[PDB]
């Protein structure tokens, strides 16, 4: 009956010429850059690595309870009011640097880049091993929560030993505030598939590294999760490493580039075969300023999938990684006593902390949807929210019915009265962790006076009036 | 599918090629 | 200087064939030697109850993971077959005949 | 603050050691109302890790027992060699790569047509400001002197 | 119109062999090495980059 | 007289559905699409392909 | 990155303002003397290219 073929926001949201400057004030976070600092249950340092996710959630005022002087452009009985975002930037304020990763205990047996022997195998042939993380820089903007993908534990389809190597399966999620972007190890559950707990660095051991899924992204119905994206990566291998551990595949005995059988049979010390599980240490070289991302304007046109631009439900995630400010600071206090003239290790207390500095800004346009049978329907199958958030949908089914009131409700004389149930029901995103923004009160449609707002006009052209 | 606009790259080759699917 | 995640529109071929998928079949030959990750996982299966790492202990392996996705857009040709063009199709490719009629 | 923030007075070069590095607030500079710190402005920064070093000292926060440790969780307490963790306080080693001709700020003339805030170049109160940062030209020159007497062979 | 997605991050992946066939480092040689019987050796490599 | 349901109908399908580590062959409930006449036995006789 | 060899010519002052703080390893019977500050680099021009 009503449709199929999901169509452009351009055919039934019809913009106007009004436009909006929102933006934050400044965002701060301090914190650990590898792990989070407790007590033992509270939180007392967060922590805050270069290499994460950030997900900002920003909250619109509702444009259809905004105080218009003239407001017979629109009907509030057959329209509805929405935002559409138009122009962002996404500031920057640390200076450009690298920070570095490390385990005190990373599964590294040797060096295999250029070996002068052949070696050996103990027990606990861990090393304190660090390494700078593979350069990311991305910017993701929709009105919904980006999807990420990682690789985790399945379940086999029959029993397996113990130690017996995990099935892997591409499990899709939110990205949210927190987690961690991809460093060069790849994509994957390092708290499940990694039991070892000493296979790569000490921020990225228990948690789980998620790269954007574009892949599924872009080819959803209504293009929501993101209408517009940029990124930038680089990597190369800085050293080449080997594993330690009862080897689980063995190589086979047959080499296939000669075609006969091998083993280092005439050569006592080689018949032991060396660890044949490699893998590199990443890094991401030279930063510039010249490859920068952010600090941009951006003017959302034209976006890649059917929403234009539209912020349904008032609501928009803005989604960042900058792998380019990651630089970590030490810093040292002087512990014990504030009068020794001779330096000693003991008496200073060493310690890591990275600071975040973002700024964000957005340019609106007002738009205006006139809720005919058809757009109704459509907008309903689309995201039912949608029109129980702006009051016309869910005419009012029942008839009044007594409730009867008992005067005493306090009194042994009567039965309980208790009812009262519900607490508000209202959150579907509660289970996730976002920078939450709220530019509800951040809203100005004097765009001349705001960095971004001049930006905007001086590239549409509009001066402002004299 | 000939509901080209449906798809990443179907809508991309109507982009390129001007052929915007008419408004209902 | 990625290669891939782009479109990529057949205007003019190299050569005579101008884009036409005979047979009702393509070849597409990837090489992305850029997304090579390794990823190293191991399993502790020797190792349920210890407190203390040993490397007796652990069970190390190397698994690979890669993701393609192919799009494309056809185009609907037809050929008039006479006697000209049936002669230089068979002399291309015997089996283009052999497989529709004629 | 390298002066109030590192106690130890051994954690950074010795140009810095006792000094503040700055870097130029661009969000507050460019969101001043009349547009007046700054009119004009470039930037060239550029940096790669060339070593990486550990901190020695008495650690301030240990390392947590879970998955937080990474490789250092599954403590070695069995193996005399990695009972105790190593440092787990690394830093890198700055560098700043090839300088080059042609990727120079300087010697090259910049014509003020539009301002990017409210103040259009207009020299209020008779002055002007010019901020200069240029590490290309960073060579320090050594110079010796032969105070024992320039006699001896 | 063709488009070839691809879906995982960007990366580098070595590999080596348990029992490659080396002698010596010939780029820069302190003095004159040695030699005997399977003077195989554990190396390891990223290859090259190709698309 | 039917619109897409705002959820959508992306399958997930697996190349290899008989193999071990992957859930189940994910399709044991017959739930779309089923003709009553499941408990009955016929002659079935295939003429899509023979107009 | 190296170093001179030489008599001092200016030494360190005695005051460290990283940290605010005055400065001697007069704890350890290896640093009690400090090591030269006068460091130079050894200057390189990279890759010489037609273009």
């Amino acid at each position: 009956t009503p449709v199929a073929k999901v169509q452009s926001t351009d055919e039934y949201v019809y913009p106007t010429s009004l436009f909006c400057h929102a933006h934050t004030d400044r965002l701060l976070t301090v914190g650990h850059p590898f792990f989070s600092v407790i007590d033992n249950d509270k939180v007392t340092v967060p922590k805050v690595s270069g290499n994460q996710y950030r997900v900002f959630r920003l909250k619109f005022p509702d444009p259809n309870k905004f105080a218009l002087p003239q407001k017979d452009f629109y009907d509030p009985e057959k329209e509805r009011l929405v935002w559409r975002l138009r122009g962002l930037e996404i500031g920057r304020g640390g200076p450009l640097g690298i920070g570095t990763t490390g385990h005190p205990l990373f599964n590294k047996l040797g060096d295999t880049e250029n070996p002068n022997k052949y070696q050996q195998g103990s027990k606990d042939n861990r090393q304190n091993t660090s390494m700078d993380p593979k350069q990311t820089q991305l910017f993701i903007v929709g009105c919904e929560p980006p999807t990420g993908e990682h690789w985790d534990v399945a379940k086999p389809c029959g029993a397996l030993e113990k130690g017996d190597c995990p099935p892997i399966q591409l499990v899709n999620s939110v990205i949210e505030d927190g987690d961690m972007c991809d460093i060069g190890f790849g994509n994957m559950n390092f708290k499940e598939l990694q039991q070892d707990r000493s296979g790569v660095p000490l921020d990225i051991v228990s948690t789980r590294c998620k790269w954007p899924d574009f892949l599924k992204m872009t080819n959803e119905a209504y293009g929501d999760k993101m209408f517009f994206f940029g990124r930038r990566e680089q990597v190369y291998a800085r050293h080449f490493f080997t594993r330690n551990g009862s080897v689980g595949e063995p190589i086979p005995n047959s080499v296939s580039p000669s075609d006969f059988y091998y083993a280092p049979d005439s050569t006592q010390d080689q018949k032991t075969l060396a660890p044949s599980v490699y893998f590199g240490t990443p890094s991401g070289s030279l930063v510039s300023s010249d490859g920068q991302l952010f600090n941009r304007p951006f003017w959302l046109q034209r976006a890649q999938g059917n929403n234009n631009g539209v912020c349904w439900h008032n609501e928009l995630f803005v989604t960042v990684v900058d792998n380019t400010r990651n630089t970590n600071f030490t810093i040292s206090q002087q512990t014990n006593t504030p009068n020794p003239d001779t330096y000693d290790s003991t008496n200073f207390k060493n310690y890591l902390r990275h600071v975040e500095q973002f700024e964000l800004s957005l340019i609106a346009q007002l738009c205006k949807v006139p809720l005919d049978p058809g757009v109704l329907a459509h907008i309903n199958t689309m995201n039912p929210t949608i029109l129980e958030n702006w009051n016309l949908g869910f005419v009012p089914p029942p008839q009044q019915s007594i409730s009867d009131d008992y005067r005493y409700i306090t009194s042994s004389a009567t039965r309980c009265p208790d009812q009262n149930p519900p607490k508000e029901r209202e959150d579907p995103y509660k289970g996730l962790i976002f920078w939450e923004v709220d530019l509800t009160e951040r809203f100005s449609q004097d765009l001349d006076q705001f960095a971004l707002g001049r930006k905007f006009l001086y590239q549409a052209g509009i001066r402002t009036a004299v | 599918s000939q509901d080209l606009d449906q798809f990443a790259l179907g809508r991309k080759f109507l982009y390129q090629a001007g052929i915007r699917t008419a408004v209902t």
